[PDB]
């Protein structure tokens, strides 16, 4: 009730409540483009982290699954220290915004 | 029943069709539809005042006057005030100045050496209308918004006794990856390339031009063995912005060996040829090609009248 609400009103909102997340996730799976909300929560994990080298290969690692041209799940994106990702993940969250998104307030899953 | 794939590099315009399928062969866009996209054409019309303003920044191209400096400034900073759904008259003011001056319309002139809307100059050209509060966009404008897809989006309609699903599909590189998915049992594709391209880069590789990066997806596509028994239509799109950029600026760019006049009917026709012989299997396969301005209703209702006639003839053998 309040929970869907919520989720109507903008993805930033759906994107704090995990259990929004779960639930746009298996959207995305049905579509998809699903690499897009985990490069994106990936982000959001790597700007909280302090330690130096935890950082150095979390880098790496987003950078070998989302980011390299022989990415498995590469993102679409318009072609080390915490927020190093920002340009990116903006993107792709704007992808997912007028996208993605707009579809999922339309879906079953949803309603 | 009718699987139809469209594809196409990205921006060709396979969004767009998908589009004119609704507004043909469903019920239109209702008013609410529209005013759902009321924020789509205020995004767009906004970013592509700032692409090229920070073009200029790039290109040291000055403003035509020193004021527009101040509105440049006020321009960034009223940037998010439209995420709601209202551009207030201090933005629409701001925007009309910039468009206005002499320095942006040189910037604007050279969009080719950036990345810009298409639709840019269609929307900025007509800020009164859309700067209204009680505006509402027009079939047209919704038509003319640009969102990138992102992933496979299914889609039914009906049309001569024929059920359509219909598969649209994200064009970057990144995207095609996720194509094999809906590859099995293809009856017709519906293959987009924007003519308007030929002198444009790639938004993913700024060093690749745009059309022959839609020449190689082409062959891929044409002679894969998914597709031998499907029917191949070929949409050269963006006819209306390749009829006006022709006279501007010449196709040697992107062929080299063009010794053919600059004129509309001259290189539509070689970028035809350019993509038919591409086709390996001329013996067996044939491409339907269609010349289309995606955006536009009519011409779109009567090309794709057109396809379906084509491929109802092909699945009686
Ligand atoms: N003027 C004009 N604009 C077009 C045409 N086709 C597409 N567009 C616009 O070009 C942009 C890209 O279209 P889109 O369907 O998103 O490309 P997609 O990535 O292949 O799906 C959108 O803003 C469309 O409105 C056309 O034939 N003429
Ligand atoms: F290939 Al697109 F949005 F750029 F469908
Ligand atoms: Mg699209």
């Amino acid at each position: 009730l309040k929970s869907t609400a919520k989720w109507a009103a903008s993805l930033e909102n759906l994107l704090e409540d995990p259990e929004g997340v779960k639930r746009f996730r298996e959207f995305l799976k049905k579509e998809f483009s699903e690499e897009n909300v985990l490069f994106w929560l990936a982000c959001e994990d790597f700007k909280k982290m302090q330690d130096k080298t935890q950082m150095q290969e979390k880098a790496k690692e987003i950078y070998m699954t989302f980011l390299s041209s022989k990415a498995s799940s590469q993102v679409n994106v318009e072609g080390p220290h915490p927020l190093m990702f920002q340009k990116l993940q903006d993107q792709i969250f704007n992808l997912m915004k007028y996208d993605s998104y707009s579809r999922f307030l339309k879906s079953d899953l949803f309603l | 029943e009718v699987k139809l794939l469209l594809l196409g590099a990205g921006e060709s315009g396979k969004s767009t069709i998908v589009k004119q399928m609704k507004i043909i062969h469903e019920d239109g866009y209702s008013e609410d539809e529209c005013k759902q996209y009321k924020v789509v054409v205020y995004s767009n019309t906004i970013q592509s005042i700032i692409a090229i303003i920070r073009a200029m920044g790039r290109l040291k191209i000055d403003f035509g006057e020193a004021a527009r400096a101040d509105d440049a400034r006020q321009l960034f900073v009223l940037a998010g005030s439209a995420e709601e759904g209202v551009m207030t008259p201090e933005l629409a003011g701001v925007i009309k100045r910039l468009w206005r001056d002499g320095g942006v319309q040189a910037c604007f002139s050279r969009s080719r050496e950036y990345q810009l809307n298409d639709s840019a100059s269609y929307y900025l050209n007509d800020l009164d209308r859309i700067s209204q509060s009680n505006y509402i966009p027009t079939q047209q404008d919704v038509l003319r918004t640009r969102v990138k897809t992102t992933g496979i989006v299914e889609t039914h309609f009906t049309f001569k006794d024929l059920y359509f699903k219909m598969f649209d599909v994200g064009g970057q590189r990144s995207e095609r990856k996720k194509w094999i998915h809906c590859f099995e049992g293809v009856t017709a594709i519906i293959f987009c390339v924007a003519l308007s391209d030929y002198d444009l880069v790639l938004a993913e590789d700024e060093e690749m031009n745009r059309m022959h990066e839609s020449m190689k997806l082409f062959d891929s596509i044409c002679n894969n063995k998914w597709f031998t028994e499907t029917s191949i239509i070929l949409f050269l799109n963006k006819k209306d912005l390749f009829e006006e950029k022709i006279k501007r600026s010449p196709l040697t760019i992107c062929y080299p060996e063009y010794t053919g006049s600059n004129t509309y009917e001259e290189a539509a026709a070689y970028i035809q040829c350019q993509f038919e012989d591409l086709n390996r299997r001329k013996d067996t396969k044939e491409i339907y090609t269609h010349f289309t301005c995606a955006t536009d209703t009519k011409n779109v209702q009567f090309v794709f009248d057109a396809v379906t006639d084509v491929i109802i003839k092909n699945n009686l053998k």
